[PDB]
RNA sequence: GUGGGAGAGGGUGGUGGAAUUCCCGGAGUAGCGGUGAAAUGCGCAGAUACCGGGAGGAACGCCGAUGGCGAAGGCAGCCACCUGGUCCACCCGUGACGCUGAGGCGCGAAAGCGUGGGGAGCAAACCGGAUUAGAUACCCGGGUAGUCCACGCCCUAAACGAUGCGCGCUAGGUCUCUGGGUCUCCUGGGGGCCGAAGCUAACGCGUUAAGCGCGCCGCCUGGGGAGUACGGCCGCAAGGC
């Protein structure tokens, strides 16, 4: 019920799942979808394929608000990361710009022990 | 690799402990806000080790990116 | 710190005769300035050891220097002790 | 009485009138201070790297002047005090060290 | 002494950006998280993902190295102040003033202790979920001390080059950090690698000796019992010697 047919895909991977939030160009979100909003439950989320389901699921989503065009943002990294800018990158949403935001510290905090032998 | 071009045979005569030169600086900073290493600067041990400080310096001062966003991709 | 004329005052009042710079009167003369500025400096700054460390050797070297000097000229360490205020 | 040079950035939105304020008030705090001033560059407004108290830009001093060690940081805290003030970078002077001679 | 240099050497005060957590607000909705696979857990009192603001603590990405400094422990955002050591040049001054060093005194990672603060993240103990024949564990979810600061204790370690300090002497080559110079190179100081002579049980060491010598200190005398017992000294205790 907007209408705004110019916006952002953040596209959020890890190892575990990949989430997908399509939002107007100030970044307020419109639509939003992930592994397990698609049928997938257990680590079938972190797959490349339930990615592309994801973003396609988003893309459509935003289309039905009248979606053209996105600038598509990455963070993280994890499978599906590419394969969900695959899927966006003809779902019918034109692809503008990529980029890759993903958060790094400059050493802040400490890291949990899985993910030490680091800073 | 990374060997196509350095930034020291790039530019002429410049000082490197000026912080306030965005211009020259700039080169030596990457595509994100990042400090090139020397095989990318072409610089010396005490070169290198004085261009950090005076981009850290310019920094502080607004003038230099701390990070950037990586476009492509 | 120690600025060039402060060095130079107290080297030429110090010394046995002009152009005199490294007697033995001079270098305890330097020292004494050292150790005393230094003692200020770890009135506050209690916590700086690796400072400490230097007034020790300090401390050591004019000891030294004052136990050759009244080996040899007794006159000139009682001179220098009155002239200094050290030992008491 | 060393050289030091004394990097200030103000608020870009500012007038004349509060603008020559400050600049008043900046001097009048580095005479206070004792420092006379040998002498001084305005850059302008100019672009920021990344966003500075809310705003993209901001406007630069620079001043080169002679002062007493035991006062320095004291007089950039008093820099400090004002609200307009963003940074404030007292850097020691140094010789150029220049590239490629 | 004079002139000059490099440096994460130390102490005090400031200050910057990234990130994490929490809080407020916007937009949005059915899950998020996590694993080998899962469950606990969190989420319709609206989470996750996204944007804006705020609060607070801790650590400083790139530079960054095979690098530097320090007696060792150890030291890394940036700015100033206070301060230690050290290297080179000049060949100016004193004229053996030297070396080592039982005992003493000081310093001494982490953990630990005392009093008071602080507490974002992490996390012994603990509380749970899994796995397992069991699982007082590995893996997952929470989580207190603690980790941070001040003052005072504690005195340990694979406190390691497993190599006490100082001086003299004995082929070179190669890379490197930092001075100087008639600057492709020569000459000091430091860090590495390969190697003459020689040493070594061998591995290896080899002008940064584990070579050739001199001086002084510490130490060893088969394994287990045992770094235990007893005594003494130190400590608030743990405990240390
Ligand atoms: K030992
Ligand atoms: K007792
Ligand atoms: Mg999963
Ligand atoms: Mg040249
Ligand atoms: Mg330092
Ligand atoms: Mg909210
Ligand atoms: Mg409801
Ligand atoms: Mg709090
Ligand atoms: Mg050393
Ligand atoms: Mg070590
Ligand atoms: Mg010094
Ligand atoms: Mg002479
Ligand atoms: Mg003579
Ligand atoms: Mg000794
Ligand atoms: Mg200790
Ligand atoms: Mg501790
Ligand atoms: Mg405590
Ligand atoms: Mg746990
Ligand atoms: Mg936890
Ligand atoms: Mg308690
Ligand atoms: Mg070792
Ligand atoms: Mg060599
Ligand atoms: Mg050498
Ligand atoms: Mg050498
Ligand atoms: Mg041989
Ligand atoms: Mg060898
Ligand atoms: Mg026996
Ligand atoms: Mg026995
Ligand atoms: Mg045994
Ligand atoms: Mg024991
Ligand atoms: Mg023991």
């Amino acid at each position: 019920k907007r209408q705004v047919a110019s916006g952002r895909a953040y596209i959020h991977a890890s190892y575990n799942n990949t989430i997908v939030t399509i939002t107007d160009p100030d970044g307020n979100p419109i639509t939003w979808s992930s592994g397990g909003v698609i049928g997938y439950k257990g680590s079938r989320k972190g797959t490349p394929y339930a990615a592309q389901l994801a973003a396609l699921d988003a893309a459509k989503k935003a289309m039905a608000y009248g979606m053209q065009s996105v600038d598509v943002i990455v963070r993280g990294t994890g499978a599906g990361r590419e394969q969900a800018i695959r899927a966006l990158q003809a779902s019918g949403l034109q692809v503008k710009s990529i980029v890759d935001d993903t958060p790094v510290p400059h050493n802040g905090c400490r890291p949990k022990k899985k993910f030490r032998k680091a800073s | 690799p990374s060997r196509k071009a350095k930034v020291k045979a790039t530019l002429g005569e410049f000082d490197l402990r000026d912080y306030r030169n965005v211009e020259v600086l700039k080169r030596f900073l990457s595509e994100t806000g990042k400090i090139l290493p020397r095989r990318r600067t072409g610089l010396s041990a005490k070169e290198q080790r004085i261009l950090a400080k005076t981009i850290k310096r310019a920094r502080i001062l607004g003038l230099l990116p701390f990070t950037e966003k990586l476009v492509r991709k | 710190p120690i600025t060039k004329e402060e060095k130079q005052k107290v080297i030429q009042e110090f010394a046995r005769f002009p152009g005199d710079t490294g007697s033995t009167e001079v270098q305890v003369a330097l020292l004494t300035l050292r150790i005393n500025r230094l003692s200020e400096h770890l009135k506050v700054h209690k916590k700086d050891h690796h400072s400490h460390r230097g007034l020790l050797m300090m401390v050591g070297q004019r000891r030294r220097l004052l136990r050759y000097l009244q080996r040899e000229d007794p006159e000139r360490y009682r001179a220098l002790i009155e002239k200094l205020g050290i030992r008491g | 009485m060393r050289r030091y040079e004394v990097n200030i950035v103000l608020n870009p939105n500012l007038d004349q009138s509060q603008l020559a304020l400050e600049k008043e008030i900046i001097q009048r705090a580095l005479e206070n201070y004792g420092a006379r001033v040998e002498k001084v560059e305005e850059l302008g407004l100019r672009r920021l790297a990344y966003p500075i108290a809310k705003d993209p830009q901001g406007y630069f001093l620079w001043y080169q002047v002679e002062m007493p060690e035991d006062r320095v940081n004291d007089l950039a805290r008093e820099l400090r005090i004002r609200d307009n003030v963003r940074r404030v970078m007292v850097v020691k002077s140094q010789e150029p060290f220049l590239a490629n001679a």
